[PDB]
């Protein structure tokens, strides 16, 4: 089907200097097991795309610690001490973008839009270069639709034609980063057989996906584990 | 610093309205959601994608795919609901959340606001830019003076702007202040204070209101 | 019980002379049908009706063209409505004809706070004289503008007492986005179950987009070819 | 009328294994019954299904599951639904591999008009887009009412859109603004067609 034996061959499919996409919040809804196999490749120069960049530890902060990222594209970056002193070097350029703006523009590129206005960021740094527009008496700046070379998303299932679904808040970036990215590999808990996900269950079409590999659940690391008793 | 802290969120609790959909920012607007009163029914939204954030799970119940804005564990309520980033943003952005209370690190005069960033101390904005200009109304709490002494109730912004001519409402440990159109004025008092410790204590222009 | 409303009657109430409502359904199927009705039964006038279609002459949409409460057609297809065609040709009807993708687009930056995206659907054609033109990457784009309704009428499998949706099929077409446009959305439902009821990552429309929910007829689905092998 | 039998038996074959394909309401929604076994794909209604399948048994219809043109229809395995907006992102956003569709003109240029006649006005529907986002883009139309412009009379669905055109006569195919014949007697197309063609 669409299925790839390993995370590994998946892996190939990604190249010196790609626009990678990645789903996840957090440590949340994030194909942990794709980046470890990224990590391994070696790949360099990317640019990615992403809500933030992992942990330092785990997620996309791997990539960052093995000097594989040129350029992230995120909302929020955290407590990466890797992170600092490489943007702070000229050799990692950042774009930090406001969040509602950044999945918006990866919905763009995925949907044919090449721009389109919203009032956030206004009269901000975020605002510079970017054209400004009246509508109803008020100001608007032009935001344009993300697109990538390779998107990589975490989903709780998938069947072998590439359809999937997500699980509570693990879904975030995941459907939307599937639609931008011109290969499209889903790292899934559960693989099952095209038919066990019903129609009006299934969150990102199969259209959208290209390859799709099984992964991990029995780990999912909890950045903050806040309970009470 | 517990006072100061324990005065600014219980005013902002008074905000929540029965019905109402509110986003809570990271950091002290969280602490608000506990002391929400049983009269009043309300759904939080949380920007990664839930309708209905809810307590933090007993201890060994935590789920991974689970977790609130600020990266925590927490828990869903009845009758919520899940969906993606881009959703979760067409609902802030096109004008349903009803309210948006949000930490700050300055406010101006004109209502501006300033919490993402220190030049010099660079972390990311995540959702308070989409928030500021997609909320009904914006409400900030903030401790109206820094630890050296110096004012954050400013004639004009010294940081990065979070938004331009954004805050509805400032409640500080002292004071709080409206914005209409524009012009501060200052319109309630916390209990120790007066309008002249506001004015020392305020590099921002305000009118006072006609009733405080 | 919350948001739910006793009668299609009570729910008309809302709508107004010279509203603009925004209306789920493709063809007949998921229109609420109820609600229509209970709107031609109210008289209501000068409306601005948008939907995909307007129904067929018989039924749904055209139901309020036939007693002269349009005063505006926003659409996509007329198809099988000889009322709307011949008033169309006529001038007697004002109508915009707007290409689906765009529609739907519109409709959903309406409700996303986007006041304006740019789309190629349309260029060189009729349809795109009078709108900004723009380039992006070489190609020439239209700016299309977000719509935003007075009233949002839409048809669910499954509502719940706090206004969450779940659609079945074919069914569900302009459904979500119609409910995120509305300032005031009523729904209308075949099955009404107690908050708590629905599985929160089985629902379409999350409740914050409903404001008012009411009960439909399943038997009084419409179908337009029975075409059966 | 087998000119329309020759019509779409040729339009099966401009699609491939692993496609999503969207077909156009009238002529081109016949293919779907034309597909053989070897070649698997998911057929796409603009409506919001992915996995569009034959027609249902007599008691078994569903109201709520139709095709574009409103026809009650059946749903494949692994199919998926989903909503308009996110059904034209699919489109728009140039996903959907090809699309098959009818034409009332084709200009030389191919330039397409399917939509309206100036006095029968049924609308664009999903035309437009599909037309500018498909990757693929194959008009199966009569050839003659001819129909086979030099330029275009009706209003246009798109403007130097199809890639081939197919009729009860034979097959044209467009490159950057001009029209060639691939296939085929041969004499009576100058004859037939108003528009100006090239062939090796």
């Amino acid at each position: 089907g669409k299925v790839l034996s390993s995370s590994k061959e998946a892996a190939k499919l990604i190249h010196d200097g790609d626009t990678l996409i990645a789903g996840g919040f957090g440590l949340c809804g994030i194909p942990e097991q794709l980046i470890l196999s990224i990590r391994d490749q070696g790949v360099k120069d990317l640019t990615v795309v992403s809500n933030n960049c992992g942990v330092d530890d785990w997620g996309l902060g791997l990539l960052l610690a093995n000097k594989q990222i040129k350029k992230m594209i995120a909302s929020y970056v955290g407590e990466n001490k890797i992170f600092e002193r490489q943007f702070l070097s000229g050799e990692l350029e950042v774009e930090l973008v406001p969040q509602g703006t950044l999945a918006e523009r990866i919905r763009a590129g995925g949907a044919g839009i090449p721009g389109f206005y919203t009032a956030t960021g206004v009269g901000t740094s975020i605002a510079e270069g970017k054209e400004h527009k009246t509508f109803g008496g008020r100001t608007y700046v032009l935001e344009r639709g993300i697109t990538g070379d390779v998107a990589i998303v975490k989903a709780w299932k998938a069947d072998t034609m590439g359809n999937l679904i997500f699980r509570k808040t693990a879904r975030n970036f995941n459907p939307i980063a599937a639609m931008a990215g011109k290969i499209t590999i889903a790292e899934a808990e559960e693989i099952v057989e095209a038919g066990e996900l019903d129609p009006d269950h299934i969150h990102t079409p199969g259209i959208y996906v290209q390859h799709v590999v099984l992964g991990a659940s029995q780990e999912k690391r909890i950045e903050k584990r806040t309970v009470q008793q | 610093m517990k006072e100061a802290r324990k005065r600014m969120v219980k005013r902002a609790v008074q905000e929540i309205k029965d019905g109402m959909n509110v986003n809570l920012g990271i950091g002290m607007p969280t602490l608000v959601a506990n002391e929400i009163p049983d009269g009043v029914h309300v759904m939080l939204q949380s920007e990664n994608g839930l309708l209905g954030i809810g307590p933090y799970p007993l201890e060994g119940t935590e789920d991974a795919d689970l977790i609130n804005a600020g990266k925590e564990t927490i828990t869903e309520v009845t009758g919520a609901s899940y969906f993606d980033s881009a959703e979760s943003f067409a609902m802030i952005r096109g004008g349903h959340i009803d309210l948006a209370i949000l930490g700050g690190m300055e406010v101006s005069e004109q209502g501006d606001l300033a919490n993402w960033m220190i030049p010099g101390k660079v972390k990311g904005m995540g959702g308070a830019m989409d928030l500021v200009n997609g909320a009904k109304r914006i409400v900030v709490i903030m401790e109206h003076v820094n630890k050296h002494g110096e004012s954050k109730v400013k004639k004009t912004c010294s940081l990065p702007l979070t938004g331009q001519k954004v805050v509805h409402r400032l409640i500080t440990d002292l004071a709080v202040f409206d914005f209409v159109n524009g012009r501060m004025t200052l319109t309630e008092l916390q209990d120790g204070v007066t309008i002249e410790e506001v004015y020392e204590k305020t590099e921002a222009d305000f009118a006072v209101s006609q009733s405080v």
